[PDB]
């Protein structure tokens, strides 16, 4: 007939298929023996097929077995554990460098790091000096240290990662540590990648003693991040970058450089700076041609990089009232003394350097 | 059927390419140190009977601690280059999953596997996460981590006294441990690893600048001078960082002003005190 | 309005579904909670007041959920509570490390008593000799 | 006994989960109609 | 406690000397560097 | 009839007891040098298409190297698929089930509360109308100007204003997907179990794609983070930082708008009065005195009221009110007509239930005037 | 020890016996049966059991069937001897933690 039958000729060979056990090699006992694990269990000795190139078949290995007979079918690559898989591929595309602005200086100290070595290998292997591994960025809120982070994710796009730092730990006693070998695995895997630590202080913090038993499976999360930052095997193309609000109460031993090489500051915005972040916040407004942006930004100290971006959406609710279409000055003005009557109930972070 | 004696072990060993090298003579002033790791791991293979004759009771392990940089690791991981024997490397917070007692069996796994094998060196870095003198606390999860303990230090006591498998193990802080672990018949060999001085300063620093360039107009000595607390890790990204500011300007030499605004960069955050207080 | 709900519907009122009762200890709170427990007609559910305060973090919480959820599964329970400062009346903030457990079970509690969908047909009664340490949420009426 | 999690349209066919065993997706037995078998209640499960 | 460090490390010093004896020198090294910590 | 008997027969493999499991991820594996015929296999080499690794609900991971039957495009890892328990082979692909705690806080109910009710504070339901409903009801006006839509809004007061009033009104009158949290919900037992409940609240309103967050008495969890001690405040800022990434910075999203309510303020963090976190800050003071002579007019609707009482004395007399406690004065008046008898009120209804509502104790001050 | 014409009797003790959790509720028992079976002699003991358990506490807590083991201990320290032929000696560091008043 029509595709009908084709699809269910298909349908019913499909279903004489059956299934396969997963496991991994332990070693070569002897040209026909090999001792596998099973990976919910018990480990067993098996075989191979004839032609399964036993060379290929190191220590290490995944590899599948059959479920009746139990032997060796085929060489399988790495496990990629889906939770690595729900933070690898899922950025959406972002606009690039323009969008940001006041920061140039911290912009160009984040590109050393990170794509100058990669793009230009040679000129550091001149002068004849490793290339720092990663960099930590900190500051008051609403300056734009994650939005910073978009910014180098939409740039080239490597092996870009982003780490929530709240996932981490977990209901067990294990699988927090487990999860940080498989994302640093998979970094190793793929060469020139990115590691995102977003928000560290919540995973990160100072050492403590006899405090808490849930103290302790944090703290073996913390020095486990540690050990793998450095330790034994070093690690090459990988750079991580972490961003928090406080940086005085990080552990001594995850500030200290070899570790975090670079520590970069975020300040609040200076006159010129919040005056070229309110251009690129008011780009897309249809103003009428009247709008004068240095009285705008004299009533505005102590702002973030963000409440302009808030005075900017707050003008045009103006502009919806009476539905005036056409944003004046005028509002400029009044929304800028609606946004400084609110900031007033939070202030005094001042967190001190490193 | 009786395998082979290691199946098994689910770990290891260093291998042949996975030596990490680190050359002994890449470490600077630690000859204080180097010499004594150099005598407490192969050298009483062949001098055995020397300790018997005299009574010293020779020691199974020794255990590094100090300010986090002084370099630790690095020592450690300089003696896997340099080493006939086998090595044997586990991290320190591995044997916590979330099974019943795969801790210790997978921790009977090592030392059989580290018996069997050859002379080898045990290497366990970071043992804060289950050497804490601690309590039983009726949690559910503690449990395990003392008779993790227990079991680690059931089988460091009783070998034959006579099979060289060496301990060695390092922390940051050798304080929030159980008394036991620093008790006899076990690792008992102290070694600190303080901040530099004066003299090591300057062997740090002639062993990191005799790889780039260094043109002849700039003194080293005179940044020795300020003290300001540097730790092992702070003398390389100062020559990182100098480095890097002159890789900015296209430059393939490094000046003096490249220096001045590394030791800026690295270590300013010290100025904080008041005037009237003396 | 448990025994008749005739006069309030033809009056179209709303009975105060929380009272507080105080004074001094030994005047007779323990005995008018067993005489509105003798004449019920309904189900009596007594709370224990320092029950809630437990070792771990929220699970107090999970005990103010399953207790309205019984409530709200049976028809016109009557919730009797004793001693509430145990459960909480102050908000200290000064240098606040102290409690915040007792305070977020209270905050569950605050919760679950009065707002988004309300409980129904079950009335609260407490009971306590010093309120002047509560918490002025539990004193605005709608909940006492 | 089994817990249940989720229920689907028109035809019953339930998500379920033991307590530890595994999950499963069923079906109600002629025993009882489906009225009383809404999301959120333990339901016994024949081991067959 | 010391007491028994210092005569550990004085055999320590002792044997580094590569000797059977324990001299006073291999002593005072050890009341020295056993003070010192 | 001939495909229709290959149509009878793989119903009857899919019987119903399914297993469920999880989808690690999907391979595709490419063919060897020389099968050998007489020994030759079809799952192996020849095999061009794609393949799947599953993890089973027993914690056993299988692989199949035939799907089966679903499409390979629509798998994505981290889903659940229906399949079997003797092949193990793929059946059915599921609807993704969540956490039976999140299963229960959907807006079900629908109340019904009209603006009316909420007399005396026209001020503020006017940006709280212009905040919320204006965004999913005219995406074209927003455009037409082209800046943002609002991300977020705290209410805020002393306790007996009135605010949860204006999220019941909300859920009212919007036909979106209104979602319910309360704060000490988030508060869970063990580490971890808070970071899981906000990422699989915010989960389930992705799908249902226009929808409102509601977050009450955000000062349970929200406090300020300093250097403390203990594991119970640090257990609140995980779930704190997870909330605060999950509403504002990576992935943007504006399908979700979520509304947030307290008593203080001076408690909550400054992370949270950032960005996109909490875009308007609203007040809620006392009723003055022209909305105290609103609030008895409404509740006393369904009352029967004798048409000779004037609010604006009630109003007068009664001095540091609020909406409850003028709420509370109407139902005591009527009351005291009922313990008389009388049907309809009068004016010494109100004054008395205005004499207990104010709960003076007793005096002895007679040595006064 | 030695001039009392008596054997010494050392108790190491401190956490190796009690991995096997209520070994410590027979180390308690057969120790002090040699201890009453072998000569006239004395027991040292060290600060352990004062690490092993304080008071009760744990009775209500879970005693980690450690402060049982002392509970196991206090009933055998009781028991009767009038000196007979076991005495104890008591050595140990920061005494204000342990229960000398009952
Ligand atoms: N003697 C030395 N000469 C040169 N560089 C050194 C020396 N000691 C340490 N370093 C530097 O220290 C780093 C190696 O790790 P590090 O020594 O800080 O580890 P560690 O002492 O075990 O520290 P931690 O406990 O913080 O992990 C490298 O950046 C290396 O340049
Ligand atoms: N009006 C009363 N008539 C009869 N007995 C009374 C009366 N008031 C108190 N009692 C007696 O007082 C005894 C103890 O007082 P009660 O148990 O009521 O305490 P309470 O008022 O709840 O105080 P508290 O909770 O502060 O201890 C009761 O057993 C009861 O017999
Ligand atoms: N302005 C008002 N007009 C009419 N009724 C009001 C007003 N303000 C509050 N209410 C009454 O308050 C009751 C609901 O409590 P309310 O909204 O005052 O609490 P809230 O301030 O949101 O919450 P909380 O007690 O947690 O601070 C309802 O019975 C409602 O009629
Ligand atoms: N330099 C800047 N120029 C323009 N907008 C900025 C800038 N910095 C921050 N923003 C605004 O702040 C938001 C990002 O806030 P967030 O990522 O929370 O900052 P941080 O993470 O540093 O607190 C963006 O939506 C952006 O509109």
């Amino acid at each position: 007939l029509t595709k009908q039958y084709e699809k269910s000729e298909n349908d019913l060979k499909a279903l004489q298929s059956v299934g396969q056990i997963v496991g991994e090699v332990l070693k070569q006992l002897t040209e026909e023996k090999f001792i596998v694990k099973a990976t919910n269990g018990p480990r067993y000795v098996v075989g191979c097929r004839r032609q399964l190139d036993k060379s290929k078949l190191k220590p290490g290995t995944r590899v599948a077995l059959d479920m009746t007979t139990l032997t060796i079918m085929r060489y399988l690559p790495r496990e990629v554990d889906p939770l690595v898989y729900n933070m690898s591929h899922e950025d959406p595309g972002n606009v690039s460098y323009s969008e940001i602005g006041g920061l140039s200086e911290q912009i160009r100290e984040l590109r050393e790091v990170i794509e100058l070595p990669l793009t230009n290998p040679e000129l550091f292997q001149r002068v004849g000096i490793i290339p720092p591994k990663g960099c930590l960025l900190y500051g008051p809120p609403g300056t734009g240290k994650t939005l910073l982070a978009r910014a180098v994710a939409s740039q080239l796009d490597c092996n870009f990662l982003k780490v929530v730092s709240s996932s981490i730990v977990d209901k067990y006693i294990g699988e927090s540590a487990r999860l940080i070998r498989e994302m640093f695995n998979y970094a190793r895997d793929h060469q020139p990648c990115i590691i995102f630590m977003d928000e560290i202080d919540a995973i990160g913090g100072r050492r403590f003693s006899e405090g808490t038993s849930a103290d302790r499976e944090i703290q073996r999360t913390l020095m486990e991040l540690l050990n793998q930052m450095d330790g034994f095997d070093t690690l090459h193309r990988v750079k991580m970058i972490m961003a928090t609000n406080r940086p005085d109460t990080l552990d001594p031993a995850l500030l200290r450089p070899g570790r975090l090489d670079r520590k970069i500051h975020i300040d609040l915005p200076n006159e010129q700076a919040r005056l070229d972040i309110l251009k690129i916040h008011a780009g897309p407004i249809t103003k009428h041609g009247e709008i004068d942006y240095e009285a705008i930004v004299k009533l505005s100290d102590g702002f973030n990089g963000a409440d302009l971006r808030n005075v900017c959406t707050e003008a045009g609710m103006f502009a919806i009232r009476a539905d005036h279409d056409f944003v004046v000055q005028e509002d400029f003005m009044k929304a800028v003394r609606k946004v400084a009557d609110s900031k007033k109930l939070e202030s005094k972070l001042d967190y001190k350097p490193v | 059927d009786v395998l082979p004696p290691e199946a098994d072990s689910s770990i290891m060993m260093l291998t042949s390419d996975q030596k990490p090298d680190v050359m002994y003579a890449d470490i600077g002033g630690m000859d204080i140190q180097k010499q004594e790791v150099r005598e407490a791991v192969e050298l009483p293979l062949t001098h055995f009977e020397l300790y018997k004759q005299i009574g010293i009771d020779p020691p199974r392990g020794v255990l590094m601690y100090g300010p986090p940089g002084c370099g630790k690791t690095m020592l450690a991981k300089a003696v896997a280059h340099h080493t006939t024997a086998a090595f044997i490397r586990v991290v320190g917070s591995e044997f916590v999953q979330k099974y019943l007692g795969e801790g210790p069996r997978m921790v009977r796994d090592v030392f059989r596997l580290a018996k069997e094998n050859a002379p080898a060196i045990i290497f366990i870095d970071e043992i804060d996460a289950i050497a804490t003198k601690r309590f039983d606390a009726q949690t559910g999860a503690d449990r395990e981590v003392q008779r993790i303990l227990l079991e680690l230090l059931n089988q460091m006591d009783g070998f034959d006294q006579n099979v060289n498998v060496k301990v060695i193990m390092a922390t940051n802080r050798a304080d929030t441990l159980d008394p036991a672990l620093l008790r006899p018949g076990r690792l008992d060999r102290k070694i600190e690893f303080p901040l530099p001085d004066r003299r090591q300063k300057r062997l740090i620093f002639s062993t990191i600048t005799s790889k780039m360039n260094l043109s002849e107009e700039v003194d080293l000595e005179d940044y020795v001078a300020r003290p300001d607390k540097i730790s092992g890790a702070d003398i390389n990204s100062i020559c990182q960082e100098s480095g890097m500011l002159a890789v900015r300007e296209n430059r393939y030499i490094v000046l003096a002003k490249d220096f001045e605004k590394a030791y800026k960069t690295v270590i300013k955050k010290d100025e904080q005190e008041h005037e009237f207080y003396k | 309005p448990l025994l008749h709900p005739e006069r309030f519907v033809n009056l179209g009122i709303e009975p105060p579904k929380g009272v507080l009762l105080f004074g001094p200890p030994g005047t007779g709170k323990t005995l008018c909670a067993r005489a509105v427990a003798n004449r019920t007609d309904a189900c009596f559910i007594r709370v224990i007041g320092s029950e809630l305060v437990q070792k771990y973090v929220g699970e107090g919480a999970r005990m103010v959920r399953e207790l309205f959820e019984m409530a709200r599964t049976k028809k016109a329970c009557l919730i009797f509570f004793d001693e509430i400062d145990a459960i909480g009346g102050a908000r200290f903030d000064d240098g606040a490390g102290g409690d915040n457990e007792v305070q977020r079970t209270m905050l569950e509690l605050i919760n679950q008593l009065d707002g988004f969908d309300p409980r129904g047909n079950i009335k609260v009664l407490m009971a306590t000799n010093r309120p002047d340490t509560l918490d002025p949420a539990l004193m605005r009426p709608g909940r006492l | 006994c089994t817990k249940i999690i989720n229920a689907d349209s028109e035809d019953p066919k339930y998500i379920i989960n033991v307590k530890q065993f595994a999950k499963f997706v069923v079906d109600l037995s002629d025993q009882v109609a489906p009225t009383d078998i809404e999301e959120g209640m333990r339901v016994g499960v024949d081991r067959n | 406690a010391e007491v028994k460090g210092v005569c550990t490390e004085a055999g320590m010093y002792a044997l580094r000397e590569r000797r059977v004896h324990v001299t006073q020198e291999d002593f005072e090294m050890a009341v020295a560097k056993v003070m010192q910590k | 009839d001939k495909i229709k008997e290959n149509s009878e027969k793989i119903k009857v493999n899919k019987t119903l007891p399914y297993l469920v499991s999880n989808v690690i991820e999907l391979l595709d594996v490419d063919p060897n040098d020389q099968e050998e015929d007489g020994a030759n296999i079809d799952l192996d080499s020849q095999r061009k298409g794609k393949c799947a690794v599953i993890k089973t609900s027993t914690r056993q991971t299988y692989f199949l190297p035939v799907i089966g039957l679903v499409d390979a495009e629509k798998l994505k890892p981290g889903d659940l698929v229906g399949v079997n328990k003797d092949s193990y082979l793929i059946l059915e692909t599921l609807p993704t089930e969540y956490d039976s705690r999140v299963k229960a806080m959907e807006v079900d109910e629908r109340p019904t509360e009209q603006y009316s009710d909420i007399g005396g504070l026209d001020k503020q339901i006017q940006e709280l109308v212009e905040a919320i409903v204006l965004p999913m009801n005219h995406k074209e006006k927003f455009e037409n100007l082209g800046i943002q839509p609002p991300k977020g809004v705290l209410m805020y007061g002393p306790p007996g204003t009135g605010k949860t009033l204006l999220a019941r009104a909300c859920a009212a009158q919007t036909k979106a997907t209104f979602l319910k949290l309360a704060g000490p919900q988030l508060v869970q037992m063990f580490i971890g179990d808070g970071a899981k409940l906000v990422r699989d609240a915010f989960a389930l309103a992705k799908e249902k794609a226009p929808s409102i967050i509601f977050i009450d008495e955000l000062d349970a969890i929200g406090t300020k983070r300093f250097d403390s001690e203990k594991a119970g405040d640090r257990e609140v800022q995980r779930t704190m930082l997870e909330l605060l990434n999950q509403l504002d910075g990576f992935q943007p999203n504006t399908q979700v708008k979520v509304i947030a309510a307290t008593n203080r303020v001076d408690i909550l963090d400054p992370a949270l009065l950032r960005s996109g976190r909490l875009d308007r800050k609203i007040e809620f003071p006392m009723p003055n005195e022209e909305a105290r002579a609103r609030i008895m007019q409404i509740h006393s609707r369904k009352m029967n009221v004798s048409p000779d009482v004037n609010y604006e004395e009630l109003a007068r007399c009664t001095d540091d009110f609020n909406g409850a406690q003028c709420k509370a004065v109407c139902v005591e008046a009527g009351m005291i007509a009922l313990r008389r008898g009388a049907t309809e009120l009068t004016h010494e209804d109100y004054m008395e239930g205005i004499l207990e509502v104010q709960a003076k104790k007793k005096a002895n001050l007679q040595y006064y005037a | 020890a030695h001039h009392t014409d008596c054997t010494f009797i050392r108790v190491s003790g401190s956490e190796l016996v009690q991995k096997f959790i209520g070994e410590g509720a027979r180390m308690v028992r057969e120790l002090f049966v040699m201890a009453r079976e072998h000569a006239p002699s004395i027991i040292f003991m060290d600060e352990i059991d004062s690490i092993g358990s304080s008071r009760l506490e744990g009775g209500s807590g879970g005693d980690s069937e450690v402060q049982r083991t002392m509970l196991e201990l206090l009933n055998q320290l009781d028991g009767f001897e009038a000196t007979k032929n076991i005495k104890v000696i008591m050595a140990t560091n920061r005494i204000d933690i342990l229960d000398s008043a009952l």
